[PDB]
């Protein structure tokens, strides 16, 4: 048998709600291991959250989860639980759950420091407070000011919608050559938005029509626009 | 608690020899562990207790100790060894993971390309006005942008975004934008995008007067 | 519990002993004793036995020549003597104590056990 | 589903027993349909047991190579049968619900041969042991229930008959229902060994021992009862109290037996024989009371009676512990198979006769009037104290060869191989 | 706080050259320094870049594969090391000293500059 860890109950919750999420293990004797959970946050390292051995009576919690969180298992199905309660808008972040070695404490020493073997996949856990919403499309349109040396530059931008993601497309897949797509910004107000840009040869704005065609499946939207100067 | 290590940032080539140190002050000061991670991925046991090679991993890799420092090091890098590393210590009932260093590709310098756009009309009828300026096509990374409203300089109110690096030209590009209010728009002559780099002996400017068309 | 006691790190070509005792006036003599070890990447497996009155020992296939157990139960102790140790003998050690014969091929089983140890860990350096 | 195949096996297994004992709670009854005495009223568990005795292994044969399904519903099928046709026999003839209780005797040894395996097989090393515990804890729940039922039934309806057709009609259901709900599936040279082998032949004598005692007594006791009530001029409530009694001495004895087991464990390797012994001796000097008590008090009875009760069925589950130390692991399966059908020859094939022609003897040589009806029964079931002492002894000499057998074990487990 | 650059002159095709920039006032320790090139009648363009020390050295495509450059904090200068010198490379070289400590490249204390020749 090979071994497998598995997630699930990730997803969107307002602030001041509470979510558990359970990861399911499969292929090993359950009650020889403990199991940690781990997350990461969107753009940056990760950051170790709880721990649990088979009895309920080793467990513990980091300083910034403890009198919040809580951790759980059921040894007669194989499965750790964590209840995440009181959450903030500082939780978004994607959640692992790893296998431990159930006395790590104990002979954690000057030269031991065991390790974390077998991880499982992450579920996403949003906190926000928005709204579902379409985005809006602007060109950003050559001139020449946005030529350099018989070489100009055009875009388009989308802003303002939730959730991710999105896709921006050009020519309907014709023009697969000097496209960048910039990775999603959060403003303050509680939306994404990014631009999309594209060069050309500067006399080819006389010859050829560009659109900036975009998709955004949550909401079910598709909006096509033409840029030119 | 926080291990630190260093550099935060390194470039090389391949075929070349790379180290990284963890320094760490905690209740082990001689037993870490080191995990690699890959964009969207998760990460993967590399080496244990210092210096033991985990199951199933290229040789290559190796840890050892000297003083307090912890040392990771590969000694012929190859191109599936571009990742992040991380640094593992266990000083009480707490666990705790280190800041990560990044490994990139390296070649010459390139000086940025510099292009900068107005708000669209609709833009204007929306009630926001945002102005993008954009670099493009440079390499190193470090690079300075500054806005100037009729010469004055702004602080809050500007955001920045920036590509992975290029699979063909390893090249970077960056976005940065800045949004007022119609109102506060309207009430201003020249704007101009400011930009500093390795590679420029005097910033690049480039501006926009109000009223052209 | 059983305790265990010993252990530590080693460079290749070395040596070591381990020890298992019965804290309190228990003695540990209808069965008691064999000697188990779990790695970071794999499952746990049986290293060594011996029997309840004759002295009987045995060991597995890996480690054959070179691990010595025996028994002592005027004082209620059990010693593991290990020698040539090599990298690939870097785990945790338990103690292990259950009621069938000791028999080559019972070594592997160890869903039938008693009472178990908590662990203590040998790593060989380079 | 497992579960449910669990579930009905247990339930099966609860009304395997619930049959046996719906004879002894109307004994009193029957003997005066057909004008029977002792000597005659011995014979119905009698011959029970031998058919029983001889049809377990046959069947063992059996349900290796053919259906199962079949045969356990079959076996249900049959016992419940004749169970129910036999409650229609006339006076005249007695021999008749003799064969009647041979034939049920067959049908469920069958069952109780086969259905383990089936539980076995299911399941794997961890969860089997709780779910083979499930189903052996159905012994003292179906056995109590047989008194309380027979009783509740005849005092109901008003008439004895009716205590042997409400049986039959669940074994029809489950017979059914064992077919939907289940999911489908040389020995002289170990009698040449077995034999010298002292602690598993003086362990073998003990269990037989214990098998008199309990056969005798659990078929006898909630008559005599009724006659001691009898002559002291203030009297069927016997019976239930017997069947409440039971129904928990029979799990209190094996919670006390593993937990004194698990202690002394860890001072002597001796323990199991001692523990054995200890409670062997103590059992028989408290039933040696209720012969005295109840010729003055009855509350005194039951006292000794459950206190006797419960030290007799503390080594229920370590005569297993004994056989799997000092027997090697490819010759257990003769040696279980041998040990049982030796229990039940010198155990309570013929006890429960014996007593009854010892009483008859007894009386035939004096007045037959209530009185000495009482107390010839007393003065034979004194032979119970006696071989529960024989039971003491035997398992002290076992404790004294008990590690020296060890070792032979072990030294021919590490020749074989 | 000075800058003084020595070693330009005039080299025959095929040579080498090694030149150096010392600072007074200051410590270079926790610094970068870069090295331009400027051509008679034409502008000041990138050559090379050292960075602090452990983080390596940067060069541009013109000058790839033949230059190299070099620290010394104990005497507080840099040295930069030109190989196979070609005619085109005749020009005016400076040095110049970054005052960020993130290398965002604030080139604010320059130097006088000096010839070097290349002539056959
Ligand atoms: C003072 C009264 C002493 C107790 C005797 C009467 C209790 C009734 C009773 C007897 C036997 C059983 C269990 C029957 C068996 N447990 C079936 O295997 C006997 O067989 P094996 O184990 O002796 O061979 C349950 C209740």
């Amino acid at each position: 048998s090979e071994v497998q860890l598995v997630e699930s109950g990730g997803g969107l919750v307002q602030p001041g709600g509470s979510l558990r999420l359970s990861c399911a293990a499969s292929g090993f004797n359950f009650s020889y291991y403990s199991i940690h959970w781990v997350r990461q946050a969107p753009g940056k390292g990760l950051e170790w959250v709880a721990y649990i051995s088979s009895s309920s009576s080793y467990t513990s919690y980091a300083d910034s989860v403890k009198g919040r969180f809580t951790i759980s298992a059921d040894t007669s199905k194989n499965t750790a639980y964590l209840q995440m309660n009181s959450l903030r808008a500082e939780d978004t972040a994607v959640y692992y759950c790893a296998r431990g070695y159930q006395y790590w404490q104990y002979h954690a020493s000057w030269y031991w420091n065991g390790g974390l073997d077998y991880w499982g996949q992450g579920t996403l856990v949003t906190v926000s407070s928005a709204s579902t919403k379409g985005p809006s499309v602007f060109p950003l349109a050559p001139s020449s000011k946005s030529t350099s040396g018989g070489t100009a530059a055009l875009g388009c931008l989308v802003k303002d919608y939730f959730p991710e993601p999105v896709t921006v497309s050009w020519n309907s897949g014709a023009l697969t050559s000097g496209v960048h797509t910039f990775p999603a910004v959060l403003q303050s107000s509680g939306l994404y938005s990014l631009s999309s840009v594209v060069t050309v040869p500067s006399s080819s704005l006389g010859t050829q029509t560009y659109i900036c065609n975009v998709n955004h499946k949550p909401s079910n939207t598709k909006v096509d626009k033409k840029v030119e100067p | 608690i926080q291990m630190t290590q260093s550099p935060s940032s390194l470039s090389a080539s391949v075929g070349d020899r790379v180290t990284i140190t963890c320094r760490a002050s905690q209740s082990v000061s001689s037993a870490v562990a080191w995990y690699q991670q890959k964009p969207g991925k998760a990460p993967k046991l590399l080496i244990y207790s210092a210096s033991s090679l985990y199951s199933g991993v290229p040789s290559r890799f190796s840890g050892s100790r000297s003083g307090t420092d912890f040392t990771l090091t590969i000694s012929s890098l190859q191109p599936e060894d571009f990742a992040t590393y991380y640094c593992q210590q266990s000083s009480s009932s707490l666990i705790t993971f280190g800041q990560g260093t990044k490994v990139e590709i390296k070649r010459t310098v390139a000086a940025p390309s510099v292009f900068i756009f107005p708000p669209s009309d609709s833009q204007l009828k929306s009630g926001t006005a945002s102005v993008v300026c954009l670099l493009n096509n440079f390499y190193p990374r470090e690079a300075k942008v500054q806005w100037k409203v009729d010469n004055a300089l702004q602080s809050g109110n500007s955001q920045e975004s920036v590509t992975e690096q290029d699979s063909k030209d390893s090249t970077y590009s960056l976005s940065s934008t800045l949004t007022l209010s119609k109102a506060d728009y309207e009430k201003h002559k020249v704007y101009a995008c400011e930009v500093t780099h390795q590679g420029l002996s005097s910033p690049v400017t480039k501006s926009f007067n109000r009223g052209e068309c | 519990q059983l305790v265990e006691s010993g252990g530590g790190l080693v460079q290749p070509g070395g040596s070591l002993r381990l020890s298992c005792a019965a804290p309190g006036s228990r003695r540990f003599d209808y069965y008691t004793l064999g000697w188990f070890r779990q790695a970071p990447g794999k499952e746990r497996e049986g290293v060594s036995c011996i029997s309840t009155v004759g002295g009987i020992t045995n060991y597995a296939d890996s480690v054959k020549g070179r691990f010595i157990i025996s028994r002592d139960n005027a004082k209620s102790t059990v010693y593991l003597q290990m020698n040539s140790l090599e990298p690939e003998d870097t785990a945790v050690y338990y103690c292990a104590a259950g009621r069938e014969m000791c028999a080559p091929m019972m070594l592997g089983d160890y869903y039938d056990m008693d009472y178990w140890g908590k662990g203590t860990p040998v790593t060989v350096s380079s | 589903g497992r579960g449910a195949a669990a579930a009905i096996l247990s339930l099966g297994n609860v009304l395997n027993y619930l049959d046996r004992y719906t004879v002894a709670g109307v004994l009193l009854d029957i003997q005066q349909h057909f004008g029977v005495k002792d000597r005659g009223a011995g014979l119905l568990q009698s011959v029970f047991i031998c058919s029983f005795m001889v049809a377990a292994p046959i069947f063992g044969y059996l349900g290796d190579r053919f259906n199962r399904k079949v045969i356990l519903s079959c076996g249900i099928f049959f016992w419940s049968a004749v169970t129910f046709s036999s409650s229609f026999i006339p006076q005249q003839y007695f021999w008749l619900l003799v064969l009647s209780r041979g034939l049920v005797g067959i049908g469920e040894a069958s069952y109780s041969t086969i259905a383990p395996t089936i539980i076995g097989d299911l399941f794997t090393k961890n969860t089997r042991t709780l779910m083979l515990s499930v189903f052996y804890f159905a012994i003292p729940l179906g056995s109590g229930l047989g008194y309380i039922t027979g009783s509740s039934v005849k005092q109901a309806a008003g008439d004895w008959h009716w205590a042997l057709r409400v049986s039959p009609v669940l074994g029809m259901i489950t017979g059914t229902l064992i077919l939907i709900l289940v999911p489908a599936t040389s020995w002289l040279r170990d009698m040449k060994a077995l034999i010298r082998n002292r602690s598993y032949v003086f362990s073998s004598l003990a269990t037989s021992a214990v098998s008199f005692a309990t056969g005798a007594l659990g078929m006898w006791i909630p008559l005599y009862l009724h006659r001691a009530q009898v002559v002291q001029k203030t009297a069927a409530k016997d019976s239930l109290i017997f069947g409440a009694i039971t129904c928990f001495t029979g799990f209190l004895g094996v919670v006390t037996g593993a937990g004194a087991t698990r202690w002394c464990r860890l001072k002597t390797q001796r323990a199991d024989p001692l523990v054995c012994a200890v409670g062997m001796l103590g059992s028989a000097i408290f039933i040696c009371l209720i012969f005295v008590a109840a010729k003055s008090s009855i509350v005194g009875a039951y006292i000794c009676i459950f206190v006797g009760e419960t030290l007799l069925f503390s080594n229920w589950a370590i005569t297993a512990d004994i056989l799997m130390y000092v027997v090697i692991p490819t010759r257990r399966a003769t040696a279980v198979a041998l040990q049982s059908f030796t229990s039940h020859l010198l155990g309570d094939a013929g006890s429960p006769y014996l007593i009854g022609f010892i009483s008859d003897l007894i009386r035939q040589s004096t007045k037959d009037s209530p009185l000495w009806e009482f107390l010839s029964l007393g003065y034979a079931l004194m032979l119970c104290p006696f071989v529960v002492v024989l039971g003491g002894m035997f398992f002290l000499a076992t404790a004294l060869f008990f590690v020296s057998d060890r070792a032979r074990a072990e030294q021919q487990v590490n020749q074989l191989a | 706080v000075q800058l003084q650059e020595s070693g330009g002159g005039l080299v025959q095709p095929g040579g080498s050259l090694r030149l150096s920039c010392a600072a007074s006032g200051r410590t270079i320790s926790r610094y970068a320094m870069s090295w331009f090139r400027q051509a008679p009648g034409k502008e000041r363009e990138f050559v090379a870049v050292a960075r602090r020390s452990g983080d390596g050295a940067f060069y541009a495509d013109s000058v790839q594969g033949r230059f190299t450059v070099s620290r010394d904090d104990a005497k507080n200068t840099v040295y930069l090391q030109m190989n196979s010198l070609k005619p085109e490379d005749t020009a005016v070289y400076y040095c110049a000293i970054d005052s960020d400590t993130f290398y965002s490249g604030s080139y604010d204390y320059w130097g006088q500059g000096t010839q070097v020749t290349v002539s056959s």
